[PDB]
């Protein structure tokens, strides 16, 4: 997407 | 008093973020480095104890110590994420911490890798002297 | 670099000018007094070692200097003038001293008595471990 | 951004405290006059808009109002205490107006008079261009 | 005065090292390329004139200006050098340029390529208020 | 000193 | 308007 | 380590 790790 | 020192010192806090050729075994997309480092010809190490990266939590061991410069760590993920990153300093007063939100994110396939810097200016007010000396030694 | 210790104190600058009737043998309608001190009563006798006076040319030894506290030159005139003051500091290195323009200024009579008030705060960029020592105990 | 202009200008409060030479009417037993000005020689009329003084409730008119230079209240008392003063600016964006908490107090007979002078320093974070101006005119 | 602006403008100076394949028949080993932008994709262009780079006296046409973005220099080389950097605003009152002296490092044929990362803040005392409008739109 | 506080 | 010497 | 331009 850049993706992005959950939080 | 009426008197005052402001010490200041310079911290650069950056990343590299690059796409592997061909993934890992594990399906890891991507090879990056994070580190913390002083600006040109200093060495930090003079006033740094020690510095803490905070992986996100998917990571092995997620908290990882650098004790010694130089304050790097290397490893392949397949996402970016928050990086909070603890400088430790070596005087035995307030502040013994300085805490930064490090942005540790990542570009696409078919982009450019990642060089990125951040730059902090850290203002110490009226330490120790002893403290004071390992501040400007860098 | 850096490396950078900014080191600041406070000075108070002021004059008391009193009227005085009758006047003097001399024709002296005013009696004045000028000093540099430091706020909140500090000690500025750490880092001055020497203040200096530079009265008008028609004064008897017109350069005055007080080398012990309080930093003061009490004298009797006709008229104001602007006075140069000189501060000196137990430094061995640059700067070894700081010039200020200081007016010295009278009411007439049938206007309010002089009581004058002025700030200047000087900033030290990077002194020894020795006079630092001063300045802030001072 | 990130550029920055950052717009400093220096404030001056004080205050002076006489004892009459005999109580008044309603036997109060000292004089003050506190004022906000600016350095020499400035002239702050060029940013200032109005300074707003807050005495105490046992005053007549409490709120003293001053849109013109001197910023001035001149009076007669039997205490001192905390005077809020609030200084507004010709400025159309955040900050409209800054507040110091004045502390006007008195000394008691058979002691000196007051002649107290407190300075500020104000630092405005991108202004318009146009109170930028104003700023830098005083 | 007593007002002061002051603009601070951000900086990156960075170059990237790689080894080449073949050398070339010239001789050279690598292929290098160093720049000068704003960080985060800052348009400086806005209040820099040009850019100059030194190159090393063993390049043909060492002085090499770029006056329009990207301000960068490419080439092929064997040895690293101190490559000074100038930097020309769009002033009319000094300073008219500051001065950089970068490290243009190789890393030999078994290490990974260099991709470093400079960064200068510039800080401008009291500039004009045509010049102020060009650094605050980076 | 007094202050009406 | 007042006694100041001058330089 | 590395090469560089004698000065
Ligand atoms: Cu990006
Ligand atoms: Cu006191
Ligand atoms: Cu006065």
């Amino acid at each position: 997407k850049a993706p992005r790790k959950q939080l | 008093m009426a008197s005052s020192c402001a010490v200041q010192v310079k911290l650069e806090l950056g990343h590299r973020a690059q796409v592997r050729k061909k993934p890992t075994v594990e399906g890891f997309t991507h090879d990056w480095m994070v580190f913390v480092r002083g600006p040109e010809h200093s060495n930090i190490q003079h006033f740094v104890e020690k510095v803490v990266f905070h992986l996100h939590e998917s990571f092995p061991r997620p908290k990882r110590v650098c004790k010694d410069p130089p304050y790097k760590v290397e490893e392949s993920g397949y996402a970016g994420f928050i990086l909070p990153i603890e400088v430790y300093f070596k005087n035995k007063e307030e502040p013994r911490k300085v805490r930064f939100d490090y942005d540790l994110f990542l570009h696409l396939e078919g982009h450019p890798p990642v060089n990125h810097l951040r730059c902090e200016k850290l203002t110490f007010n009226n330490p120790t002297e002893d403290f004071r000396r390992k501040l400007l030694k860098a």
